[PDB]
């Protein structure tokens, strides 16, 4: 434990990368070629999911266990002296209290729609009511408060219908043209297939690529350096023109709400924890007796009732 | 349980005696009362001067 | 966020209260609200090219004309509100006016 | 002293863009691969069993309580129950691979992310090996082989219908049902050959890969012998995973088992290097002994 | 939910002091409002169905 | 807006810092025993339950 | 680049709460001890308000 | 003509106990041409 | 469910013992609902902790019996599947909000 | 008939619903008792009738 | 309480990549999901209801508890149930 | 009672959380069914 062993002795102290403040962290991707140049070198693809694997994802997964209070107070504590003391672990909340306190303040109430023309009005009207759109507005507003971000999905369904379904901050990225203008140049969502039954080893990734005019389908898996292999029947023609995953931001830096007091909430969790382990390990009080005496063990127990 | 165990001292005549162990906790403090008196005094007095 | 803790109230017109304490929230709320909807301009930008290419609609239209109107989730008061629309001159339906009282 | 020429290692591992003869790889052909990465047999076949720390127990009831015949008025004796313990360890799988930022960056660049499916190929195959056959310094005190031997539950001699059911029912002997085999793929050669006089119908299926109905799976391993076949109730194999395989690259630390020519220390910062390091857990329990036979060429 | 502990009451609207100090609960309660209204919308259409 | 106050930002930084360092690494109490005498340490454990 | 860009990545850095006392862990020691070090977020705070 | 590089040598993985040195290993391609 | 007096009636199913099995798809369509309950008289008791279940789909309900000593090996009750009008799987789940926390 | 003594300490601190789940367990060793006396003649049956004596 | 609120398995959302028919042939698979939540989500509920009855694990985990001569005073609060009336 | 070593009874058919080998099953983990019910 010379300090520069500690790499090759596996000694070295876990986790204490900084995840919400790292630079390499909430990064805007961006490619120089087009839609072509990016398609015709799916490789590419490949090195951006692996770059959203290591260094952004871990941020917005620590941003969700806050929001489902899974604070670093309770799973760190796992290692506290678990002798024959009692737990006192606690969470306080904050990030869920804050978040859903100021999305409902900004779309508690339905977003109306006015327009001149009857026409697209009315068929506007239609889409909404038939997507729900009021629900999936609050869901992103939600999703917007949380991690700062949110993505929405816009397919011509099996039946015929133009359906709008939010997709997963964590699983969902764009890529976007290098221009000041930056269009979207191609997006992508991918998901941990698992059984429920087992870890898969391998951690199997379903990969979907969406660009101007189709979706591309490949099966991956971590261990495997995530090679993009197409699924059978991988391409699918899509009618629009244009890339159809849209991302929507909280603010110009993309940052959540209660990101910036996290370390807030840290410290309170462990001050309240810290009076609570006084509170179960000290006695409150005690009757001291000091001289050369004797007491019989016996006799003590009448400490209750001697007057 | 902070547990302080005096060292026994032993005369060359056979005495005994304890030294005299203590414990406790101190905390730095400063002149509060004088020190903010003094320096809102000093922020009125710009802001009288400045109207 | 309001400080629950160390919170006072006002006679009883709560969303002139709230608007007050609210007042630093309101401040992001616009620029996000402003985000929000350059999103929704590509929602209906995408909206209104599939309906031309299945030929729904008549690809004379445009959809940049929509304004997108947004309303706070403040407290309101129907009481209150009855009384100021119907003085200065409304009109109400009497079975609207009974669905409004339960 | 101003030298140019590259550092020769001891061992040989580390990876350079300068040969020391002067050539220089570039505009790498990047290779192929001629294989497909092998699956953990134990993964295939044993029961998961999630482990949240290093380690685990298990706790089973081993006696029941009796019963008796009264009479009227007669006093009703007394019975007892009881319990019992096991426990199992997991143990840490790891390799590290060094390569010099040169040849990172104009030979191969992609070299780390293809190296990953064959170190996962090489901690699976490791760990088969360890835990079914007993070999390649296994770590746990635990395995088939190992039962096996403790057992002496081994039937000698030539595959034959005969000898196969003598096989699968010597788990039942012990009131166990065989689940599935074990075999080396060079011996389908002789499964494939054998059938039943009476019934006129082979033991083998060639087309699905089963044995007596049972699935057969194949070890990959030079240690299992051709004559050799395993069979067992593997829902009695327990494995068990802490830590998935983490990869961590590093810039700064120091590699103390490879050596400089003059024999000092690798330091991947002075040395201008980087280096890959991948760690896996894994936990394996033998739940009963006895549930293993093994048959092998007399 | 009101901490009835640490409470007051101003003059006998009973109403607006309410729904100021459920404020925080009506954001949420919206939400779960939209969830409901998305599965009772379900609820009918299996019974259209089934008529 | 703010250039003129990144000190003042930063002192109060410090200052809460320092007071989040005073929590951790400080007891809070405990019960200080003196003089010559025997603990059982098996004992102690029983000082929470004692009277 | 060797004097203007380095005070707006400073007031960058203030605006996305990366203040001094997250980045100059050049004191803190990496002992058994606990770190907390802590970033307020004023800057954020009085830009978001102001503007 | 065409040239091919194939992996030929698959990296070794060892025991290790906890606290222990992880020692390494390497990979090698082959070339082969037609 | 259509009653046998021939009626539409509405149910609740309690939460310790029923589930959904969704379609894969982003749209995740329910495939399939179950429902389980551990049977008991109220005098002996089994090592055999048997569960009757009740498997939903979009055209009927499949009944089983189980226990969980076998592992589970569903058997098909006498008179198991029993066919249903509806052209979807009846069951439906209500959310507390999008993570279903208390 | 059967009876099982437990140490209430086992009952406290050990196993608190020891005598829930061995019930079933104790059903177990009748039937076992049973099956054991009516077909095989075994363990001391107080019957004069058995399938083996059959 | 914290091993089975904040477990990773449960409260998950159940998938199933086959049709109907896939699932309906191969009828085991109801069987593992039938397990999976007998042994994780189920605990969850179990806990939460438990909770708004009011049998916290203070009333419960008597394991460490005193009672050679003292009373045992365990007390429970029923916060739950007074939050659950009240939102409801 | 005050005993320190464990009641030894005769015949031994009483639970005990103390072995004779003084170890106690505190925190003891509920036992499973290694096999099913015989009816």
């Amino acid at each position: 434990m010379l300090k520069v062993n500690e790499f090759e002795t596996d000694t070295d102290l876990r986790g204490n990368i900084n995840y919400l403040f790292n630079d390499e962290a909430n990064v805007v991707y961006t490619y120089d070629g087009t839609e072509s140049d990016l398609l015709q070198n799916v490789n590419e693809v490949s090195k951006y999911i692996e770059h959203h694997m290591d260094y952004q994802r871990p941020r917005l997964k620590v941003l969700s266990d806050y929001y489902e209070g899974k604070t670093k107070n309770l799973v760190e504590l796992t290692r506290r002296k678990e002798e024959y003391m009692a737990d006192n672990r606690v969470a306080h909340d904050y990030a869920s209290y804050i978040s859903d306190f100021i999305n409902g303040y900004f779309l508690g109430n339905p977003i109306q729609y006015q327009d001149d023309d009857k026409d697209v009005l009315e068929a506007i009207e239609a889409f909404n009511d038939l997507n729900d759109v009021e629900s999936h507005n609050r869901s992103l507003g939600l999703d917007l408060s949380i991690y700062g971000k949110a993505y929405e999905l816009m397919i011509r369904n099996q039946d015929d219908e133009t359906r709008l379904y939010k997709s997963d901050a964590m699983s969902t990225f764009i890529i976007y043209d290098n221009t000041v203008e930056r269009n979207s140049i191609a997006g992508v969502r991918y998901l941990r297939t698992k059984p429920i039954d087992k870890t898969d080893e391998d951690e199997v990734f379903t990969v979907d690529l969406f660009t101007s005019h189709g979706v591309y389908r490949y099966l991956t898996n971590r261990t495997n350096g995530l090679k993009l292999t197409p699924r059978e029947n991988s391409f699918e023609s899509h009618s629009f023109e244009r890339m159809p995953i849209t991302e929507f931001s909280n603010n110009e830096r993309r940052k959540g709400d209660y990101e910036k007091v996290i370390t807030l909430i840290d410290l309170y969790d462990n001050a309240e924890s810290d009076t609570a382990n006084y509170m179960s390990d000290l006695n409150d009080a005690m009757l001291l007796i000091k001289g050369n005496l004797n007491l019989d063990p016996v006799e003590v127990r009448k400490q209750k009732e001697a007057n | 349980v902070l547990f302080l165990e005096p060292t026994v001292y032993v005369d060359a005549e056979g005495r005994e005696t304890e030294g005299s162990v203590d414990g406790g906790y101190i905390y730095k403090q400063y002149d509060v009362q004088g020190t903010e008196a003094y320096k809102d005094r000093l922020n009125s007095d710009i802001h009288m001067f400045t109207n | 966020t309001p400080n629950m803790k160390d919170d006072n109230f006002s006679g009883t017109q709560s969303g002139e209260a709230m608007k007050y304490k609210l007042f630093g929230l309101e401040q992001r709320t616009k620029t996000k609200e402003g985000l929000f909807t350059k999103g929704l301009r590509r929602r209906a930008k995408l909206l209104e090219t599939i309906l031309k290419n299945t030929r729904s609609i008549d690809a004379n239209k445009d959809f940049n004309t929509v304004r997108y109107v947004y309303n706070r989730n403040l407290p309101k008061s129907l009481i209150e509100e009855l009384k100021a629309y119907i003085d200065s001159g409304g009109k109400i339906s009497q079975t609207t006016l009974m669905s409004l009282f339960s | 002293s101003n030298n140019v020429k590259p550092q020769v290692f001891n061992p040989d591992n580390v990876m350079m863009h300068e040969k020391k003869d002067g050539t220089l790889m570039n505009e790498f052909t990047t290779p192929i691969l001629q294989e497909v990465m092998e699956n953990s047999k134990i993964m295939q076949l044993g029961k998961y069993e999630p482990m949240e720390g290093t380690e685990k127990k298990f706790t089973f009831w081993a006696d029941k309580p009796g019963a008796y015949w009264v009479g009227e008025g007669q006093k009703i004796e007394t019975s007892k129950a009881t319990w019992v313990n096991a426990t199992m360890r997991a143990f840490k799988l790891g390799v590290i691979l060094p390569v010099t930022k040169e040849f990172l960056n104009y030979t191969y660049s992609q070299f780390f992310e293809e190296m990953k499916p064959m170190i996962a190929e090489a901690f699976y195959k490791k760990f088969d090996e360890a835990g079914i056959l007993n070999q390649g310094n296994n770590p746990f005190g635990k395995s088939i082989a190992q039962s096996i031997e403790k057992t002496n539950k081994v039937i000698k001699g030539d595959f034959t219908q005969d000898n196969i059911i003598d096989l699968e029912a010597l788990l039942e002997d012990d009131e166990l049902e065989a689940n599935a085999f074990i075999s080396k793929t060079q011996n389908r050669s002789l499964l494939r050959k054998i059938v039943d006089p009476e019934t006129k119908e082979r033991i083998y299926d060639r087309n699905s890969d089963s044995l007596d109905g049972l699935p057969v799976v194949n070890l990959k391993s030079s240690n299992l012998k051709r004559g050799e076949l395993i069979t067992g109730d593997f829902d009695k194999l327990i494995y068990g995973i802490p830590q998935l395989i983490e990869y961590k690259i590093d810039e700064t630390a120091q590699l103390s088992t490879v050596k400089n020519e003059d024999g000092t220390p690798v330091n991947l910062f002075e040395q201008d290097m980087v280096a890959l390091r991948a760690t896996m857990h894994v936990a394996l329990h033998i739940a009963d002994d006895k549930a293993f036979a093994k048959l092998v060429p007399a």
